[PDB]
RNA sequence: GUGGGAGAGGGUGGUGGAAUUCCCGGAGUAGCGGUGAAAUGCGCAGAUACCGGGAGGAACGCCGAUGGCGAAGGCAGCCACCUGGUCCACCCGUGACGCUGAGGCGCGAAAGCGUGGGGAGCAAACCGGAUUAGAUACCCGGGUAGUCCACGCCCUAAACGAUGCGCGCUAGGUCUCUGGGUCUCCUGGGGGCCGAAGCUAACGCGUUAAGCGCGCCGCCUGGGGAGUACGGCCGCAAGGC
């Protein structure tokens, strides 16, 4: 049971049913997988520094979560099928290390 | 890995007293649960020999530890041998 | 026969040739010229002065379709670099923007002997 | 020498290891895609070091280039 | 033991972009390429240069360093899992449990061997072009084994700090990595430079000793013959000890 960091960027040109569909398929896919919840942060729409998926944009989530390290990237995979996510970056969390302070 | 909980349920299991953290006994239980471990991991993973560097050298200590008790006191040392079952 | 009026300018200067593509803004060529087309035939075409007259010959095949204002784009460690810069910048054709774009790899491909001692 | 200025010091506080800011990490691009050296960023080993991987990671993330154009050569 | 730390340490799976090659399309014309200069070569079956899309393999630019890790070989995109080593603070526990180490056992760059797979770039042999008095070379155009992966062999090296391991003692200055602290600085571990005493044939070494000592292992006894012969052991072979 660690605390991890999942970034998930997606096809900024769906509407708000398919991107529904795909925010349940995400999290369905993390009640399969026993994944706590502890926050999340919906960025929305913003502009990639260069073409994914012959697209300018992409479509952007971010889950702190808690779940069992085994299974960590058996859930990874999962969360790749959906021909709509076309990012996913897992990362352990760590505490912030600030600068200039 | 081997969270703290572990280590402790080991450590209150063969301290020779309440308290009892660095006696023969728990650096050899110690020892053979990070063995144990480490060839449960080396069944699988078997190219990894910087680490099987390391099993041999817990694996080491160990035996030496064990003959050290040997010598002083034959009694514990057979009842550690027998509590975790060790030398086949 | 398009009437481009406006597009790129695209210049591959290496140690044995410098070329000039001059393509429309969505990278189509509509002309082009070298140190072959020229007269220059063997080592003359890795040559500034070469260069110089294959970015003009490029230049003004390019008039004929009526174009103004370019976009140059540079790629390749090679003599007369700049000097096809300094003919296609008075020639004529207003240059817009100088953009080098040589490919530098990330240590991809191993390279040939010539390039070795690197990779 | 790079006496210009330093990121470090043109620049407040700041989470080095936050992968998803963009607006502090462009500043530590060059003009190119490219990782700024020492000598611009004024930091410190540790610092470098971790500005790297957090860079990388916004870097697949897409929100950082792995390389741009010069211009004005 | 407790609490913390840094790291390209190792193994497995996944994943990212730049570039090379190839394919598809668009656009487009007479050469490209290459060299001291050239020619072979490729190009009217439309190349080179340009744009877009696709496939595949291999290596990870900036960061990056005089840096870090490992016992050595060696390790460099990113993420996750498994895992080794190591350092610091507290002075908590055991109570000499220590050092070295003939054999044994394991690891061991590259090349090479076996089976199967893969094969973009590079490239022994080889096919050519040049150069040359000749050119079985350097230079140029191609190109197979191989480089890559899995499993199993092979045990070599300028396997290098040409310096075995451990401990204690013996001026400092400066740079740097990484902890801790009363954080001008002090203290601990690691990587560099300059140097006290001292050592060395000299060069140079000098708290990372090649100084002063102690313990243990390895090895040397003029050069060629020769790391050859015989014998043995190991190996599928090449061959190794
Ligand atoms: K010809
Ligand atoms: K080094
Ligand atoms: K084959
Ligand atoms: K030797
Ligand atoms: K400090
Ligand atoms: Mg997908
Ligand atoms: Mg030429
Ligand atoms: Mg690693
Ligand atoms: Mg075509
Ligand atoms: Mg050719
Ligand atoms: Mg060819
Ligand atoms: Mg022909
Ligand atoms: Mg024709
Ligand atoms: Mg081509
Ligand atoms: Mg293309
Ligand atoms: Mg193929
Ligand atoms: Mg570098
Ligand atoms: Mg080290
Ligand atoms: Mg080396
Ligand atoms: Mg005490
Ligand atoms: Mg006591
Ligand atoms: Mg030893
Ligand atoms: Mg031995
Ligand atoms: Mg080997
Ligand atoms: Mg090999
Ligand atoms: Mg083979
Ligand atoms: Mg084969
Ligand atoms: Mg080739
Ligand atoms: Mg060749
Ligand atoms: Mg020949
Ligand atoms: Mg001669
Ligand atoms: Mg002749
Ligand atoms: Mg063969
Ligand atoms: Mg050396
Ligand atoms: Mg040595
Ligand atoms: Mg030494
Ligand atoms: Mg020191
Ligand atoms: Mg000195
Ligand atoms: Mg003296
Ligand atoms: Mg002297
Ligand atoms: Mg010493
Ligand atoms: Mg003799
Ligand atoms: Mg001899
Ligand atoms: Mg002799
Ligand atoms: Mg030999
Ligand atoms: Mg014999
Ligand atoms: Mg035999
Ligand atoms: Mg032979
Ligand atoms: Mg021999």
């Amino acid at each position: 049971m660690r605390r991890y960091e999942v970034n998930i960027v997606l096809n900024p040109n769906l509407d708000q049913s398919q991107l529904a569909l795909e925010k349940e398929i995400i999290q369905r896919a993390l009640e399969n997988y026993g994944a706590r919840v502890e926050k999340v942060e919906e960025l929305g729409l913003r502009r990639l520094a260069y073409p994914i998926a012959k697209d300018p944009q992409g479509y952007f989530l971010w889950y702190q979560v808690e779940m069992p390290e085994d299974r960590v990237n058996d859930l990874a995979r999962e969360l790749r099928i959906r021909d709509n996510v076309r990012r996913v970056m897992v990362v352990k969390s760590q505490e912030p290390f600030l600068a200039n302070a | 890995p081997i969270t703290k909980e572990e280590k402790q349920k080991v450590i209150q299991e063969f301290a020779r007293f309440p308290g009892d953290t660095g006696s023969t006994e728990v650096q050899v239980a110690l020892l053979t649960l990070r063995i144990n471990r480490l060839s449960e991991h080396l069944k699988v993973h078997k190219k990894d020999h910087h680490s099987h560097r390391g099993l041999l050298m817990m694996v080491g200590q160990r035996r030496r530890l064990l003959r050290y008790l040997q010598r002083e006191d034959p009694e514990r040392y057979r009842a550690l041998i027998e509590k975790l079952g060790i030398r086949g | 026969k398009r009437q481009v009026a406006s597009g790129r300018a695209y210049i591959h200067a290496s140690y044995n040739n410098t070329i000039v593509t001059i393509t429309d803004p969505d990278g189509n060529p509509i002309t082009w010229s070298s140190g072959g087309v020229i007269g220059y035939k063997g080592s003359r075409k890795g040559t500034p002065y070469a260069a110089q007259l294959a970015a003009l010959d490029a230049a003004k095949k390019a008039m004929a379709y009526g174009m103004q204002s370019v976009d140059v784009i540079v790629r390749g460690t090679g003599a007369g670099r700049e000097q096809a810069i300094r003919a296609l910048q008075a020639s004529g054709l207003q240059v817009k923007s100088i953009v080098d774009d040589t490919p530098v790899p990330h240590n991809g491909c191993r390279p040939k002997k010539k390039f070795r001692k690197a990779s | 020498p790079s006496r210009k200025a330093k990121v470090k010091a043109t620049l407040g506080e700041f989470d080095l290891r936050d992968y998803r800011n963009v607006e502090v990490l462009k500043r530590f691009l060059s003009e190119t895609g490219k990782i700024l050296p020492r000598r611009r960023t004024g930091l410190s080993a540790k610092e470098q070091r971790i500005l790297a991987k957090t860079i990388k990671r916004a870097r697949i993330l897409g929100l950082l280039p792995f390389t741009e154009k010069l211009v004005r050569k």
